[PDB]
Protein backbone atom coordinates (compact mmCIF):
# COMPACT_ATOMS: atom_id res chain seq x y z
CA UNK A 1 0.00 0.00 0.00
CA UNK A 2 1.06 3.80 -1.13
CA UNK A 3 -0.23 7.00 0.67
CA UNK A 4 0.37 10.75 0.17
CA UNK A 5 -1.59 13.75 1.01
CA UNK A 6 -0.76 17.57 0.31
CA UNK A 7 -1.71 21.05 0.31
CA UNK A 8 -0.36 24.86 0.10
CA UNK A 9 -2.16 27.72 1.75
CA UNK A 10 -1.59 31.63 1.15
CA UNK A 11 -2.93 34.69 2.96
CA UNK A 12 -2.67 38.23 2.69
CA UNK A 13 -3.19 41.98 4.68
CA UNK A 14 -2.99 45.62 4.61
CA UNK A 15 -4.10 48.80 6.38
CA UNK A 16 -3.55 52.45 6.65
CA UNK A 17 -4.24 55.63 7.76
CA UNK A 18 -4.20 59.33 6.96
CA UNK A 19 -4.70 62.95 8.66
CA UNK A 20 -4.19 66.27 7.41
CA UNK A 21 -4.97 69.81 8.53
CA UNK A 22 -4.61 73.71 6.85
CA UNK A 23 -5.41 76.65 8.42
CA UNK A 24 -4.29 80.44 7.05
CA UNK A 25 -5.27 83.66 8.77
CA UNK A 26 -4.78 87.32 7.82
CA UNK A 27 -5.84 90.15 9.80
CA UNK A 28 -5.57 93.96 8.16
CA UNK A 29 -6.17 96.85 9.76
CA UNK A 30 -6.06 100.15 10.10
CA UNK A 31 -5.92 102.42 12.91
CA UNK A 32 -6.44 106.59 12.42
CA UNK A 33 -6.34 108.81 15.10
CA UNK A 34 -5.18 107.52 19.23
CA UNK A 35 -2.40 107.97 21.86
CA UNK A 36 -0.41 105.61 19.93
CA UNK A 37 -0.55 103.33 23.23
CA UNK A 38 -4.17 102.13 22.80
CA UNK A 39 -4.01 102.47 19.10
CA UNK A 40 -1.31 99.96 19.15
CA UNK A 41 -3.65 98.09 22.02
CA UNK B 1 3.00 17.15 2.55
CA UNK B 2 2.67 13.76 4.25
CA UNK B 3 4.01 10.15 2.03
CA UNK B 4 3.69 6.73 3.70
CA UNK B 5 4.87 3.33 1.70
CA UNK B 6 4.92 -0.24 2.50
CA UNK B 7 7.01 -0.04 6.56
CA UNK B 8 8.42 4.15 5.31
CA UNK B 9 7.03 7.46 5.82
CA UNK B 10 8.36 10.89 5.71
CA UNK B 11 6.23 14.25 6.50
CA UNK B 12 7.05 18.54 6.07
CA UNK B 13 5.45 21.91 6.30
CA UNK B 14 6.20 25.89 5.65
CA UNK B 15 5.45 29.47 6.69
CA UNK B 16 7.42 31.76 4.69
CA UNK B 17 5.92 35.28 6.17
CA UNK B 18 6.95 38.83 5.85
CA UNK B 19 5.18 42.41 7.11
CA UNK B 20 6.29 46.09 6.55
CA UNK B 21 5.26 49.40 7.66
CA UNK B 22 5.90 53.24 7.73
CA UNK B 23 4.60 56.51 8.80
CA UNK B 24 5.37 60.14 8.22
CA UNK B 25 4.12 63.83 9.62
CA UNK B 26 5.13 67.48 8.52
CA UNK B 27 4.13 70.87 9.78
CA UNK B 28 4.71 74.14 9.08
CA UNK B 29 3.91 77.41 10.61
CA UNK B 30 4.35 81.00 8.92
CA UNK B 31 4.15 84.09 10.39
CA UNK B 32 4.11 88.03 9.24
CA UNK B 33 3.27 91.20 10.99
CA UNK B 34 4.42 94.28 9.70
CA UNK B 35 3.01 97.50 11.86
CA UNK B 36 3.83 100.87 11.37
CA UNK B 37 2.74 103.66 14.13
CA UNK B 38 3.17 107.49 13.68
CA UNK B 39 2.48 110.30 15.62
CA UNK B 40 3.99 113.11 12.96
CA UNK B 41 2.72 111.83 9.87
CA UNK B 42 3.57 114.71 7.56
CA UNK B 43 7.13 116.50 8.98
CA UNK B 44 7.68 118.64 6.71
CA UNK B 45 11.25 120.72 6.05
Amino acid sequence: TKVEHRCTTNKLSEKHEGSFIQGAEKSISLIRGGRSEYGAA
Amino acid sequence: SSSRKRRSSSSSSRSYTSHTNEIHKGKSYQLLVVENTVEVAQFIN
